[PDB]
């Protein structure tokens, strides 16, 4: 069956950025908040406004583009606040620009492209017509790939084999891409 | 409002038809309205015949299975309001032991949140079933909501509002005590 | 007779592929994806550190 | 009176305005509000120019398609093709 537009996954909103980027954002989030708590502690400049619970809230507000109530008042704190603002400006701009690429240009890919891919998967069933030279080819084949395909098609429940050509085409159109 | 909605079956209106080219005219082939358990054909076999979803007979079947799939969450919402309704009235009978209004407020808020994830899962399960079907130049497919869907949305707003007002009745009574 | 027993197919697989220097090169042609990676945005992390 | 805009505050105000992350304090004098407001119009155009031009790069890069048939060679003329002479 021709590849078409499919059901989107529940977590498809995080598709424009790769999974190694999303884990590095979390790891950099914790790293800045630990640094901002430590340097504010032993270097005071009165009340310790930036605690470990406050520093997590400050860095969470800067990433989510919202404002925060408290601001750093020391030179070493404001450098940490300055660079982390520049980090979030690039990443949010990169997320917006990549979605504009996806929604404009639609490219669809087929799952399989060769017979050796069908042998190495169990998601999609495949079968032939019951009487003819096509089934007889896979029966007496000593090729290692074709011998693997015959062991699957023989011991398969329900039966992959069909009666006629038109019945075989009808199963392709109605199995939603699960039959070849 | 929810009890009328769950009992009745006017939730989804589906129409399928084939056009007539070069004449600017459309002719329907089938029409029906469906609910959570009962389907009645408005123009299926040009007859008012009614089958349950379990009594099957394409894509119209696959839509009907997803409506049955999204069943439990409105039933959970009605169960939590009924507990919240009982504890609200017995708190009105006995003004002492002021904890009855606050607990009843929680059952109202958990009712509406259960109703939202019911509607979100319902609308998502409908939308993707229009998506998988193969497009044709001569075929048009349409969909429309019903008045039972409107009553469930109104049932959300009043339940959330009564859950808010029950907290104020808790605080004003506890201050007076 | 040699065509229907696959002996011509057996000889073709051995001389073209089994004496091939580009070993299992067909597997590398499969992978294709389009998203931002660490290589595109690496310099922003270097400014952060 | 009682002004607070020193040079360490003025560099910190201009850094927060460009990154669109807010500020702790705002100018209260009219000449201070003029110099603040024009810098707000500067940072609005530059950020919107960066996001739009980056979307121009990734879209054109996505539209680049390889050759997979002789038909695609026929219509396209940045790649030259030839055969053996005899
Ligand atoms: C799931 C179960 C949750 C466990 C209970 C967590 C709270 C603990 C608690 O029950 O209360 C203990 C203290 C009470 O002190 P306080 O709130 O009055 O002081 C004000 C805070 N101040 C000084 C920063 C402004 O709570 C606090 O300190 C603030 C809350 C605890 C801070 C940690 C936040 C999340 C936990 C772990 C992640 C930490 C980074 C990794
Ligand atoms: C209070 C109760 C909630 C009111 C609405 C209840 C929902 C019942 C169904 C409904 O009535 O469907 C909402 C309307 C109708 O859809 P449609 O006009 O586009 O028909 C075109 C549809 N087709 C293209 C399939 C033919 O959708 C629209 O009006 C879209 C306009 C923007 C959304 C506002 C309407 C619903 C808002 C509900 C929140 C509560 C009120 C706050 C405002
Ligand atoms: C980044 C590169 C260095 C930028 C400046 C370094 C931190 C500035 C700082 O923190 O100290 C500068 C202090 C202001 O800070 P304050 O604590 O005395 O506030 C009291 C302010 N009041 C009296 C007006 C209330 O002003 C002063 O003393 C004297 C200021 C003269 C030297 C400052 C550097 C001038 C550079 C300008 C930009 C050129 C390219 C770089
Ligand atoms: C004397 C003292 C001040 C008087 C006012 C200054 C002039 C008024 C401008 C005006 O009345 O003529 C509107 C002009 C006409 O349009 P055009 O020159 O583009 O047509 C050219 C067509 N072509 C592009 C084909 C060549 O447009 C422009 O000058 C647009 C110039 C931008 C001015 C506003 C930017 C800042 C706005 C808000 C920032 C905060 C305010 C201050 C706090
Ligand atoms: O000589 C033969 N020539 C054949 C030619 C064709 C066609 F392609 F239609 F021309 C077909 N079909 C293939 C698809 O299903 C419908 C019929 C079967 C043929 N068979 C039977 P085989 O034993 O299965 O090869 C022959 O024997």
């Amino acid at each position: 069956k021709k590849p078409q537009k499919s059901k989107p996954g529940v977590f498809s909103f995080l598709d424009p950025l790769a999974y190694e980027i999303w884990m590095c954002i979390v790891f950099a989030y914790i790293g800045v908040s630990v640094v901002l708590f430590l340097v504010s502690r032993f270097s005071p400049y009165s009340t310790n406004e930036f605690g470990i619970f406050n520093s997590l809230w400050f860095s969470l507000g800067a990433f989510m583009q919202q404002g925060c109530d408290i601001s750093p008042r020391s030179l070493s704190g404001r450098i940490v606040g300055g660079v982390w603002w520049f980090f979030t400006l690039i990443i949010i701009s990169s997320y917006t620009a990549n979605l504009a690429a996806f929604l404009t240009v639609e490219r669809m890919v087929s799952p399989i492209e060769s017979a050796e891919d069908l042998s190495k998967q169990t998601e999609i069933a495949y079968g032939t017509l019951d009487s003819g030279s096509t089934k007889e080819f896979f029966r007496r084949s000593k090729i290692a790939v074709f011998d693997k395909m015959w062991t699957y098609m023989r011991s398969a429940e329900p039966s992959v084999f069909v009666r006629t050509t038109a019945e075989g085409v009808a199963r392709v159109r109605k199995s939603k891409g699960k039959y070849a | 409002l929810l009890g009328i909605a769950v009992s009745t079956d006017y939730w989804l209106y589906l129409e399928e038809g084939i056009i007539l080219p070069q004449n600017q005219s459309t002719e329907v082939k089938m029409s029906l309205h469906s609910g959570l358990w009962r389907v009645c054909f408005l123009a299926g076999e040009e007859r008012g015949r009614c089958f349950t979803i379990e009594y099957v007979m394409e894509s119209t079947v696959n839509v009907l299975k997803m409506i049955r799939s999204a069943t439990p969450f409105p039933l959970v919402s009605l169960f939590f309001m009924f507990i919240g309704f009982i504890l609200s009235n017995i708190g009105h009978i006995r003004p002492h032991r002021t904890i009855l209004a606050f607990v009843s407020g929680i059952f109202f808020i958990l009712s509406g949140l259960s109703l939202v994830v019911g509607l979100v899962l319902y609308i998502s399960s409908i939308n993707d079933e229009m998506l998988n079907r193969t497009k044709d130049a001569e075929t048009y497919f349409n969909y429309k909501y019903g008045w039972s869907f409107a009553f469930a949305a109104i049932s959300f707003l009043l339940t959330e509002s009564a859950g808010v007002m029950s907290v104020y009745l808790f605080m004003k009574r506890y201050t007076a005590e | 007779k040699l065509s229907e027993q696959g002996v011509l197919d057996k000889l073709k697989n051995k001389w073209w592929y089994d004496k091939g220097e580009c070993g299992a090169k067909d597997s590398g042609s499969k992978e294709k994806t389009s998203a931002l990676s660490l290589s595109n945005v690496a310099g922003v992390f270097y400014i952060l550190v």
